């Protein structure tokens, strides 16, 4: 329990939940939307994927 | 040469890969065209034949889409050699007998392949209350001690794969197997059908190591031999076969120099420590859920490899 | 079936790697998962092959044949669409390749690390502050050739010569090949499974070949002959001694011939592709995954 002759600075982080508020202004930005088209993937023995 | 605008016409319309739906709650026609697939299995009108469209040729169109037709091999074994209550997705083992016109298989399920084993030396009390006596066993193969004793016993058994239907005779069973194909069942209700192999006997390997994961990872089956009598693990991996050789000696490290230390290679036929065989793939995903499966007694833990494609290679040495 | 994988891009793009991407269209890309759309991690090898100045071929090699393949035609800005590619399915794979390796006819294709250099073979994309190297596609003698060329490279690391080792000849061009000096424990994990089998096989070969080297040397000259320089090997000469019995060689070739399927099937490391009906002037071939 004897001081060494140099000391030190304990750096360390903390992370913290934090609950975050979005605000925008209205009409930022315009946007286009696409058509929801449905695809075929995979044929697996018993069960497709779409 | 107006014909062959309606031949090309007829030959044009591939399977629909997109489709610009809108809503999901109007259910057009073109997206139940999309999504129909033909079945296989109808009752017997010649309207209702045509409406599912068996006689199209190769595959099915009502008067080439990524899906492949399954074949069925036919087995014949004797009655005792097999147990009914197995379940139906189980994979089957050949072997093949010396008779030159034989007629009569011999089939081996894992749990049956198990009582080969221990006989000469939890899940062994469940393979000795299903296939009670050894002695109905032990004779499908004449020599069995002469053919482990000379390590050729994995050449002689080629994997069939899983098991379809059952027809339970009195003393000629015969079984149907897919030897390759979309696993799926020949039922009138056509239930999906799950491979099962006992837990036990089957050891991940993906998690045995415990960013790359593929859809298809393949089912390993693995004869090995050991002083202690040879056994039949299985192997999930989602790698390569060149990877597959690797890892499993790596896996097997210890069973290599425990035969070493235990018997001395006197010959030269006893350096052969097994070999694999890719059964086939599945998905990666679902794969593997676990189950329990019930005799009239008791219950051994088992996996359930669910929609599974059956693929049999040959067998490269494990060295 | 539809097979489309598109890659969101999670920045802009700048108009040099749009010219040089352009350029690469029609090469094999691997990519991470196979779901519908990706973003520029866990694409290209660049991931297991970093910005480094060690490589390890080994892994490439197993993150080559783990992860599935695909094609890259269609390339923009923040989108760029790939093409998967799975068994079952036939695909046409174009040869723009900068080692510009002429394909045989109807041989068989094979996937490949970059040997020829990191930078030959890469696009760096710092917009995204990424990089996506390509792997190369050759054909099956030359990448043999390429894998033993390694692995001889390896081996020989501990022994001094190098310009007639690590430099690959073929008839359109010679070319150099990037050269480590250690691949690790996986590399020496493949030499260990390789002195394994040679091992074994050094136990079980044959004796009455050895009979009739060295009476065929000692009679016949061949290009197959002419490497040993006319001189009988010592091993030959305390080998040969025996006498010569038929059943013993027949029991020696019955394992010899189960060893070999293993120790070719051990050298499938990496996809192999066999195509088909491959044209000059298309620079392009009918393929599918074997």
């Amino acid at each position: 329990k004897i001081h060494p002759g140099v000391a030190m600075t304990v750096v360390r982080t903390d992370e913290i939940l934090s609950e975050n508020i979005l605000f925008s202004s209205r009409a930022s930005t315009s946007m286009f939307i696409g058509t929801p088209n449905v695809s075929r993937r995979e044929a697996r023995v018993d069960a497709v994927t779409f | 040469r107006r014909r062959l605008q309606r031949r090309i016409a007829g030959l044009l319309p591939p399977p629909a890969r997109r489709l610009n739906i809108s809503r999901g709650s109007e259910f057009t026609r073109d997206v139940r065209g999309l999504v129909e697939e033909h079945a296989q299995a109808s009752s017997l009108s010649a309207a209702a034949v045509w409406r599912a469209g068996l006689l199209a040729p190769g595959e099915v169109a009502v008067a080439w889409s990524g899906w492949r037709p399954p074949v069925f091999g036919d087995f014949l074994i004797h009655a005792s050699s097999f147990n009914n209550a197995e379940a139906t997705g189980t994979p089957l083992f050949q072997f093949k007998q010396s008779d030159p016109f034989s007629g009569v298989d011999a089939v081996f399920t894992p749990l049956s392949l198990f009582i080969l084993m221990n006989h000469g030396r939890g899940l062994t009390r469940m393979a000795n209350l299903l296939y009670d006596s050894p002695a109905t066993l032990a004779d499908l193969v004449p020599d069995f001690g002469r053919l482990v004793a000379d390590r050729r016993f994995h050449n002689f058994i080629t994997p069939v794969g899983p098991l379809v239907e059952n027809i339970k005779s009195t003393y000629l069973n015969k079984i149907t197997t897919v030897v390759h194909g979309p696993v799926v069942s020949k039922a009138i209700p056509r239930s999906t059908v799950k491979v099962t192999v006992p837990q036990e006997a089957f050891v991940d390997l993906d998690a045995w190591l415990s960013q790359p994961c593929p859809a298809d990872a393949r089912l390993y089956v693995a004869l090995t031999y050991e002083e202690a009598g040879p056994r039949f693990t299985f192997f999930q991996s989602s790698r390569g076969h060149c990877q597959i050789m690797n890892i499993l000696r790596i896996y097997y490290s210890p069973s290599i120099m425990h035969r070493y230390a235990v018997v001395q290679p006197l010959h030269i036929e006893e350096l052969t420590f097994g070999a694999v065989a890719c059964l086939g793939t599945f998905s990666a995903t679902d794969g593997w859920r676990r189950s329990a499966f019930n005799y009239r007694g008791s219950s051994l833990p088992v996996v359930e490899i669910d929609s599974f494609y059956s693929n049999v290679s040959d067998w490269e040495v494990i060295l | 079936m539809d097979l489309k994988v598109v890659v969101s891009l999670s920045s802009r793009l700048y108009t040099d790697e749009i010219a040089k991407m352009q350029q690469r269209i029609g090469c094999i890309l691997p990519l991470a998962s196979t779901h519908g759309t990706q973003n520029v991690q866990g694409l290209g090898l660049g991931q297991v092959y970093s910005l480094e100045t060690v490589p390890d071929y080994v892994s490439m090699y197993n993150y080559l044949s783990d992860c599935t393949l695909a094609v890259l035609d269609e390339v923009s800005v923040d989108s760029l669409i790939l093409t998967k590619i799975v068994p079952g399915q036939t695909y046409a794979i174009k040869n723009k390749y900068q080692p510009f390796f002429q394909w045989h006819g109807t041989g068989s294709l094979s996937v490949m690390p970059p040997v020829f250099g990191r930078e030959h073979a890469t696009v760096k994309l710092e917009s995204n502050d990424v990089d996506i190297v390509f792997p190369m596609v050759l054909p099956t003698p030359i990448a043999e050739e390429v894998l033993q060329k390694i692995l001889l490279f390896n081996v020989y690391s501990r022994v001094v010569v190098h310009m007639h080792l690590g430099s690959v000849s073929y008839l359109g061009h010679h070319y150099e090949l990037a050269l480590p000096e250690v691949p690790g424990p996986l590399g020496l994990a493949l030499l260990d499974n390789l002195s394994l089998y040679f091992c074994i096989m050094v136990t079980l070969l044959p004796r009455a070949s050895m009979r009739l080297v060295r009476g065929l040397i000692r009679h016949e000259h061949h290009d197959l002959l002419n490497l040993f320089q006319e001189m009988v090997p010592d091993e030959i000469a305390r080998i040969d001694l025996d006498d010569l019995s038929v059943a013993d060689d027949l029991s020696r070739m019955r394992v010899m011939m189960t060893y070999l399927q293993s120790l070719a099937s051990l050298f499938n490391l990496g996809p192999r592709l066999a195509t088909a009906a491959y044209s000059q002037e298309t620079l392009t071939a009918t393929c599918w995954l074997r």
